[PDB]
């Protein structure tokens, strides 16, 4: 029954008081007496100990300890003393465990876990290093186009002698020479009518981020209600990185719930038709990191992935992010009543 | 952040 | 004086009118017959044609005309002609986009030295983006050896290379990338505000490092006294941060904005501090970042930064930032 203070937690003289632990979980406290009753508190379980142990070695009164073991408890500033066992995946052990996780459980859910990345244009691209350093077992590469030198501005894991190569290609010898311990395996598959995801195989989630034709996103969502597949969206729209919604079955909602006469009309669909998007590195990084996250986290089962019921989108000519609504709908045509 | 991803 | 339509410019019918435009410049028009006027006059733009004659093409009134043209024009949803001319070709809607000639944008890149102060998380991602994205010559500065560890973000970095150094790896791995352009490497770590002098002149200082901790005080400090831009990123664990982005004399730095007992424990406490890295985080910091920097040196658009230090969380749906504008009162400036 041993605790031992997390490595992540810093604590820093502030206004009157101080703060405790830095990031998402940063707390302020006023109370200057309080504060210091953490800090003696914490620094009594530096080394893994029990509740008494450590108690012992505080010079406060043990009401007082206690309200301050609550404290760190609860903020997962102090966890279970097992929690702590060199590995090549050591370093996001710190993050899994400031978020309250176990994190070989994490770690362990991660390789038994197989994904699959449909389209590995600039998002698939990041998407799978990401996944494949961080750990999961299985990755399967759904692409059957070729390497230009255009592409070189996004796709992160490709040098010039590459091109004329096939993308599932590249990024697998790129992943593997990355991580030798997970498996990666490629499909010759390009989505163009709704028929083609049936050959999409079964997995934890599919990252879907290609952008081709304009409905792709639609057939993915039909489908995957039907096959009770969990997916994920990625992308952008010129400056605006998007990721989510991250769909899963019964417990979210779906694409399609929250949702041009004579000669006009002609000329809207040739204006879309001429549509290429304004791609940029950072743009297309932001998008495929956060998706990614939101991956790790919905396989990894520690804490809440951002995209549930959500397309969440950020901006960069102006400090901001914004959220659209996608909660699960009874009056739906595609998954509803 | 109306269209396509 | 012809005039193209833009190539990253979309439309749909939406509510009562549509949308013209995708991303940041995306508006919505009410009047379902404004709109219908915006995308005829586009409409003749899809192929290059000067005012006047889209004016005697499109059959709409001179007036309703005018005023979409600006629209467009205004929004850069048309741009010159000359506009819309290659491996950095990819890039150049996204210049367009903001109203800048490529080639021009395309050339200060080529004419700027980039200075990487950190080749670990952050240093990794900045440093191939602006590799790509053709900064001519970029400077990697570093003393450290690739490790297992370190896998798990520096995404240039392989098992096979474990052990070398790291601004080795990093250089040889940019050139694979972009066999255009001039980088370098210099054994150095800042152990204390002494070695900045080491530290060449550039464009701008890209500082990821995070080793010791007041290496960011440091840095301001020698920054204003060699009038030298830079741009701090990192992460408080599971906050992305980048910024604030320093220029001399045009906004402001990092110093603008007793009982012996405690205070043991606490610098105790603090020194066995340890990141709880995440490459989610890692990344979208070094995205942001290097967006600001690629837009400091092209001019075409404002940096974020410029001012503040912007966090984004990620087990939350956030961004804030800390502005920190100019102050007399400074320890620095
Ligand atoms: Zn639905
Ligand atoms: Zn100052």
């Amino acid at each position: 029954m041993d605790y031992i203070l997390g490595r992540y937690v810093k604590i820093a003289r502030y206004g009157s008081g101080g703060l405790v632990g830095g990031g998402g979980k940063e707390q302020y406290v006023e109370n200057l007496v309080l504060w210091e009753n953490i800090i003696k508190t914490a620094y009594c379980f530096i080394t893994p100990s029990s509740y008494t142990a450590a108690l012992e070695t505080a010079n406060i009164p043990e009401k007082d300890f206690s309200n301050c073991f609550r404290f760190l408890k609860e903020n997962f500033f102090i966890i279970p003393g097992e929690y702590n066992n060199n590995n090549r995946y050591s370093r996001n052990f710190l993050h899994y465990q400031s978020y309250g996780a176990n994190p070989v459980l994490v770690q362990d859910k991660l390789k038994n876990a197989k994904v699959v990345i449909l389209g590995c244009g600039g998002i698939g691209n990041h998407v799978s290093v990401i996944l494949a350093t961080s750990g999961i077992g299985e990755i399967i590469l759904i692409d059957n186009d070729q390497i230009e030198n255009t592409n070189l501005t996004r796709q992160v894991l490709f040098s010039e002698d590459d091109v004329g190569k096939n993308k599932t290609e590249v990024i697998k010898r790129e992943l593997l020479k990355r991580n030798s311990e997970i498996s990666v395996s490629e499909i010759a598959l390009n989505i163009n009518d709704y028929t083609d995801l049936h050959k999409v195989p079964e997995a934890d989630i599919w990252v879907v981020s290609a952008d081709h034709p304009f409905n792709l996103i639609n057939w993915v969502n039909k489908y995957c209600v039907r096959a009770n597949q969990p997916y994920i969206n990625a992308g952008y729209v010129n400056d605006i990185a998007v990721f989510g919604p991250l769909y899963v079955p019964g417990k979210t909602g779906c694409y399609e719930c929250q949702k041009e006469k004579e000669n006009i009309d002609h000329k809207i669909k040739l204006i879309n038709s001429r549509f290429k998007p304004a791609t940029f590195a950072p743009v297309n990084n932001v998008a495929a990191a956060l998706c990614a996250a939101d991956v790790i986290k919905f396989i990894g089962k520690y804490s809440e992935p951002l995209s549930l019921n959500k397309r969440i989108g950020i901006w960069s000519d102006e400090i901001k992010i914004h959220s659209q609504n996608m909660g699960r709908s009874p009056v739906c045509s595609v998954c509803g009543n | 952040m109306r269209t396509g991803n």
